[PDB]
């Protein structure tokens, strides 16, 4: 007579497109459930966390809406145990609804309030995760195999299981362009496979482009973009080119921008400090081709020295 | 098994948590006692009757083990004792009898029976759960006193022999190898005829898969130095190869093994590394496009990721320029004479800079 | 697959070892502790230990268990990394005390996991075998025991062992810190000297006949590894890029020094 | 919005003391201080949600949200000019959005190009003719001109030598404090 | 040698202590005010040679406040059970701060001084230092 008082507080809400009050009632579902550690926790909780869910989809990062998903395939699983669902099609869907929230943002654009005080929402995301459950705020990529662990590799649905074994697992410089977007159109397929599984395809193609960039950036060091627009034929030639200065300007890898006759190098290493793996966390699986800079001279002379004596 | 703590006397204490053992066991164990102090028949009884049908006795094989160490000849109710572990066909509680009979601890490795009497049977014993962690327990003990009984070493080289294909894998394939290779190289089965099939699994390492990055690692130390190069094999077939980059020179020097490999990939793998490598150490480690576009007789755009494939060789490592600045630094192939002139006038460049560098530094230290 | 395989503890474990034994309340022989650490099923990682009460002597033995869940209890609070493994005790390895303490630590009853520290005059032996005891079926006597080797390894905090890399030139000769980097200088041409003399012997070796055996495709290998990345390759505007930066540095430190005078000028105004 | 995330969003990389402590930061520290915010239902996030992607420029994201639901809600109906407010407004969107990347993105941007930046945008070339020359001697930029070719290659190199300088952003508060500290001693 | 003013000491940090320091680093604190511990040895030949000191671990997750004193006088009596008394010859930090001198710690090793001036407080800080010379220095409150 309370939680189910507060979660059709929460669905009017969300329903009536009112997005403030809808996390103040996220938060009161929770206010009260701080003091509901005294009952049993209860296995019809996937209704509050799909909720949240459906909360965050839109408004927070794909990033607190896929470590909610998280917290929803450890809960909803220990219900398929005990719930005992005989589904393989909702296995599909909660495994690709957890990839699929995964690989939505590289990094986040706060510079717009780092001229007063940025840190302090950028901390309050700890405050968000107390809601969520977890106490370290959420991991990027590194979450897809933090339950690839479990066997999300055996029970992803083939439509996109040899998807990841392009974007995770197989780096190539120009052999993800043709292998990425045609099955995603295979994935645009609308009625019958939940129309959930759709917005997370406009940051799937732009996180494509954020990865393979990156990939090129650092495996060839200058091509000529009159021949990339060819390269990569995604929907796109005019916002994937002020994408490819936007990757660049928004601080994930080195290229020359606007060039005129528009050659576009990369560069040797010239600028190495934090835009390199933006910022600090690869974009780069096994090519990171050689950059030198500082205190490499002492103990790369002593470690190869030392390796055989 | 019950405890073992009391008086030592482990014979008949042995005896007393043997009857709750096998059947063909215990109508030998309290029968032993009437016998003798009987660590002979009764120790080996156990090994040659087989258990009820579960490793669930092995806490007792642990006393049968240190029970036969000190009062027995340990060695022969020991190569024996491990034969019923494979005969059992598991891997976790016959590897606790594998880890505490490992090597020099409970059983001091002699003489070095004692490591192979476990490492024959682990081989047979488990998959390779217990089997891969025996490479730092041979080679812990290789570096500081290799086998002196060549029986022993001959031993572990027909053991290296079938580890190629005992544990699943082309690395540990190599590692094992270049273990079965080394000390057969440096001193061992020479016995030029026993190493002439060794040959033939050596360039088996060389060319199945591309891990000498042509020929290197079998020039370098002694892996053709002692497994001869032009002996009855023609091992010198890849150093045919090996700075030749055509069809024909790996082709003329194909014979019926490879015939039917066969070769169509690796040709142009191992081709376009020799040429990539002799390419750097030319013209001059920051060549240009168009020569290696007739160098490896293709175009633009193929050659451009034949650059990517050259950096995950390892190669070429460095940012590739497309114009210039092809082939890079890290020289990975045979530069045998080239590496061994420029190691004289490096160490001649660290003598000049680092030593005038010592006092530079300490200047202001 | 069996436990018993390695224990990956650092020097923190000999620190209270060492420590504890050379104060020791002329425990004079046989200092004794109980280890806390992680386990990964297969290897045992360990960041501490503590030196307990015993009188061990034949056949009287003493470890308070009580006061074993007292350092427990402080070491958790300290840091919530550990559990008690077992005991670790000095010289020597299986003795028939060992076993009166495994049945005082099978009152605790996690796996028993054992570091015997031999106190003799020798080098070929170890400061540490660490030691786990399986089988381990044992409802008779005391306890049976089995002691499989654990191997000596330090794995952990690579800045931590890089101090205890400094208290190892403190073992040869201390080696007071005042001029740390200074002086790391005078390490690193040490470093790059021993290399020289290296790779001279390994040269004129085979300037004679056969050597650079062991050298030719991996120091050889690691000389190129060397010039990736010192020197850059050939790059005079690299030469540029450097004296331009020493002009950047120079005069980073430079109006650190104009900083130096300000303080004085600053602070010091204020003493009129 | 147009006088201040604008005009000022060249000298917030490390070169503040020309804030004017009276603008938009009224209500921008409160709209950005929520732990949760989407698709802006009031005014003011309807008057920021356009402007945070003004500052990603997006000339097409930044012009379609004061358009959005507002001709209801009081923007095109009131201002007693049916449509013309807005071709007032969009102008003042398309030409205040080239003026970004000039101010923003030219880190790596040393040959550029004017032609292909008034098809991207959608404003007249001397309308962008003007500001582009504009940008460079009313906002002092390090940026070169040859405009027979109509191109201005940059040379602007301050990237790691404006973080000496904002050292000199209070290295300068070190010693201009000096110059205040013997005008009260005497 | 080392001798202060009136009684203080010279402090000598055996490489064990240091490794007292280096198992509690960074671990569990960042950014917190960490009290790596208090420093016990001994008035010994004119530096007070440490035995041992271990990390007083106040609320350790996010913020820093001082344990209860029962911790600190029951282990160091659980040093005196097989080793030297709490001869504590000051307190100890990391504290993610190379080349600084704490405000509210300053006040508390003063009065820390002022009730035995036989007393120096050791700052050891990791490669944060930025190498970066100087990592351990025993600053004291002075005389």
């Amino acid at each position: 007579m309370h939680l189910e008082t507060r979660l059709v507080q929460l669905d009017s809400a969300i329903s009536m497109e009112l997005w403030q009050e809808a996390f103040k009632a996220v938060e009161d579902i929770h206010g009260l459930f701080s003091l509901s550690k005294k009952p049993p926790k209860p296995q019809l909780m996937a209704n509050y966390y799909n909720k949240v869910s459906t909360v965050f989809w839109k408004s927070g990062n794909a990033l607190f809406h896929a470590s909610t998903l998280h917290r929803l395939y450890h809960l909803s699983r220990e219900m398929r145990k005990n719930l005992t669902q005989d589904e393989m099609q909702r296995m599909s869907t909660r495994v690709l609804l957890a990839t699929l929230s995964i690989p939505i943002t590289p990094e986040r654009t706060d510079i717009a309030r780092l001229l007063d005080m940025d840190g302090i929402i950028v901390e309050k995301q700890r405050r968000l995760a107390t809601l969520l459950g977890l106490q370290a705020p959420p991991t990027r990529i590194g979450l897809i195999n933090d339950m690839v662990r479990f066997n999300v590799l055996q029970y992803v649905v083939p439509e996109v299981k040899d998807l990841y074994n392009w974007l995770e697992v197989e780096f190539n410089p120009l052999k993800l362009c043709e292998r990425v977007t045609k099955v995603l159109n295979w994935v645009r397929e609308q009625p019958e496979k939940e129309p959930e599984l759709q917005q997370y395809v406009p940051q799937l193609q732009s996180n494509t482009i954020l990865r393979l960039l990156q990939q090129v950036a650092q495996i060839y060091q200058s091509i000529e973009f009159s021949r990339l627009t060819s390269l990569v034929p995604f929907v796109d030639a005019f916002q994937l080119e002020r994408a490819i200065v936007d990757a660049a300007r928004h601080c994930d890898l080195q290229v020359r921008i606007d060039h005129t006759s528009r050659t576009l190098s990369f560069g040797s290493d010239l600028n190495y400090a934090t835009r390199e793996d933006a910022p600090i966390g690869p974009h780069l699986q096994s090519m990171p081709s050689e950059q030198i800079r500082n205190q490499l001279t002492a103990m790369s002379s002593v470690l190869a020295k030392a390796l055989e004596v | 098994f019950i405890d073992i703590s009391e008086e030592d006397q482990a014979a008949e204490l042995r005896a007393y948590l043997k009857s709750k053992g096998a059947e063909i066991s215990e109508e030998n164990s309290e029968g032993g006692l009437h016998v003798d102090l009987a660590q002979i028949i009764e120790a080996c009884d156990v090994c040659l009757k087989e258990d009820d049908k579960d490793v669930e006795s092995v806490m007792n094989s642990v006393v049968s083990l240190l029970l036969i160490l000190e009062p027995d000849k340990q060695e022969a109710l020991i190569e024996s004792l491990c034969e019923k572990l494979v005969k059992f066909r598991e891997g976790e509680r016959p590897s606790l009898r594998l880890q505490l009979l490992s090597n020099l601890f409970h059983g001091m490795d002699k003489n070095t029976p004692v490591r192979y009497t476990v490492y024959c049977s682990l081989i047979k014993v488990a998959a390779s759960c217990g089997a891969i962690q025996y490479i730092p327990t041979e080679l812990d003990q290789v570096r500081k006193w290799i086998s002196d009984w060549n029986l022993t070493t001959e031993k572990k080289h027909t053991l290296l022999r079938l580890l190629y294909e005992a544990l699943v894998d082309c690395k540990k394939s190599d590692a094992a190898s270049k273990v079965m290779v080394e000390l057969l190289g440096s001193y061992t089965e020479d016995n030029a005829s026993q190493a002439r099939v060794d040959a033939h699994r050596c360039i088996v390492r060389a060319l199945k898969d591309p891990n000498a990055f042509l020929f290197d690692h079998l020039l370098t130390l002694k892996p053709v130095k002692f497994l001869e190069g032009e002996l009855i094999h023609d091992l010198l077939t890849i150093f045919v190869s090996a700075k030749l980059a055509s069809y024909v020179k790996f082709y003329q020097n194909n014979k019926d093994f490879i015939d039917s490999l066969g070769l169509l990939h690796e040709q142009n793998m191992a081709k376009m590394r020799l040429l990539t490598f002799m390419g750097m150490a030319v013209e001059n480690k920051e060549i240009s496009f168009d020569t290696m576009q007739q160098e490896l007789q293709i175009g633009a755009d193929d050659v451009e990721a034949f650059v990517i494939d050259a950096v995950r060789t390892k190669m070429v490592y460095c940012k590739i320029d497309q114009t210039q600045r092809k082939v890079v630094v890290s020289h990975s192939t045979h530069r045998t004479f080239g590496k061994q002139q420029w190691q004289q006038l490096y160490d001649t460049l660290n003598a000049w800079k680092q030593n005038l560098n010592k006092v530079k530094n300490s200047l202001l230290s | 697959f069996p436990g018993g395989r390695v224990v990956r503890l650092h020097p923190v474990i000999l620190a209270s070892i060492v420590d504890s034994y050379e104060r020791r309340n002329e425990g004079a022989a046989r200092v004794i502790g109980t280890l806390l650490g992680t386990v990964d099923k297969h290897s045992v990682e360990v960041t501490n230990c503590f030196s307990v009460p015993h009188n061990e002597s034949e056949d009287e033995v003493a470890v308070d268990m009580e006061f074993a869940k007292n350092m427990y209890e402080l070491h958790k609070k300290v840091s919530p990394n550990e559990l008690i493994l077992g005991w670790y005790a000095t010289g020597h390895d299986i003795t028939e005390h060992s076993v009166l303490i495994h049945e005082y630590y099978s009152r605790e009853a996690p796996n028993p996991i054992h570091l015997t520290v031999d106190t003799s005059l020798q080098n070929g032996r170890m400061s540490i075998k660490a030691y786990v005891s399986t089988s381990m079926g044992v409802p008779g006597r005391t306890m049976g025991v089995m002691f499989t080797p654990l191997t000596v390894k330090y794995a952990y905090y690579d800045t931590e062992r890089i101090g205890v890399d400094l208290i190892m030139k403190t073992c040869f000769s201390p080696n007071r810190v005042i001029g740390l980097s200074s002086d790391l200088q005078q390490v690193g041409g040490a470093s790059a000297r021993i290399q020289d003399a290296l790779s001279t012997v390994l040269q004129y070796a085979e300037d004679v006949l056969s050597g650079k055996v062991s050298a030719d495709n991996t120091v050889g290998r690691f000389l190129m590894s060397l010039v990736n990345q010192v020197p850059k390759i050939v790059p005079d505007d690299f030469e540029t890029m450097l004296n331009s930066n020493i002009n950047d540095l120079l005069m980073v430190t430079y109006l650190a020094n104009l900083t130096q005078s300000q303080i004085a000028l600053n602070e010091k105004l204020v003493n009129l | 919005y147009l006088v201040s995330a604008m005009l000022l969003e060249i000298p917030y990389m490390a070169a503040h003391e020309s804030d004017a402590r009276r603008r938009m930061i009224s209500k921008q520290f409160h709209h950005q201080l929520r732990v949760g915010e989407r698709q802006p239902l009031l005014g003011p996030p309807e008057s920021m949600r356009e402007h945070v992607v003004a500052a990603s420029k997006a000339m097409k994201m930044g012009d379609w949200k004061t358009c959005h639901s507002f001709i209801i809600n009081e923007k095109m109906n009131g201002k007693v000019w049916d449509l013309f407010p807005e071709a007032d407004k969009v102008r003042t969107m398309l030409v205040r959005k080239i003026q970004e990347e000039s101010l923003r993105t030219y880190l790596f941007t040393y040959s550029s190009v004017y032609d292909s930046i008034s098809m991207e945008t959608l404003s007249d070339m001397f309308e962008l003719d003007l500001p582009t020359v504009h940008s460079i001697i009313s906002k002092m930029i390090i940026n070169e001109e040859l405009m027979a070719s109509l191109d201005q290659p940059t040379q602007t190199v301050v990237m790691h030598r404006t973080e000496p300088t904002a050292q000199q952003n209070l290295a300068l508060q070190l010693a201009e404090k000096l110059g205040s500290l013997v005008e009260n001693n005497e | 040698g080392g001798s202060g003013d009136s009684a203080v000491k010279q402090v000598q940090i055996d490489g064990l202590v240091v490794l007292k320091i280096i198992k509690h680093y960074q671990e569990e604190g960042q950014g917190t005010e960490v009290v790596q511990g208090v420093l016990l040895g001994l008035v010994v030949e004119d530096r007070l040679e440490i035995t041992n000191c271990f990390p007083f671990p106040q609320h350790t997750e996010d913020d820093a406040d001082f344990d209860e004193v029962q911790y600190q006088m029951e282990m160091m009596r659980s040093l005196r059970h097989v080793n030297i008394d709490h001869l504590h010859v000051g307190w100890y930090q990391s504290t993610y701060y190379g080349s600084f001198v704490t405000r509210a710690l300053l006040d508390s090793q003063f009065s820390y001084q002022h009730a035995i001036e036989e007393s120096v407080v050791l700052i050891y800080d990791p490669i944060k230092t930025a190498q970066g010379s100087l990592s351990l220095k025993a600053y004291r409150l002075t005389p």
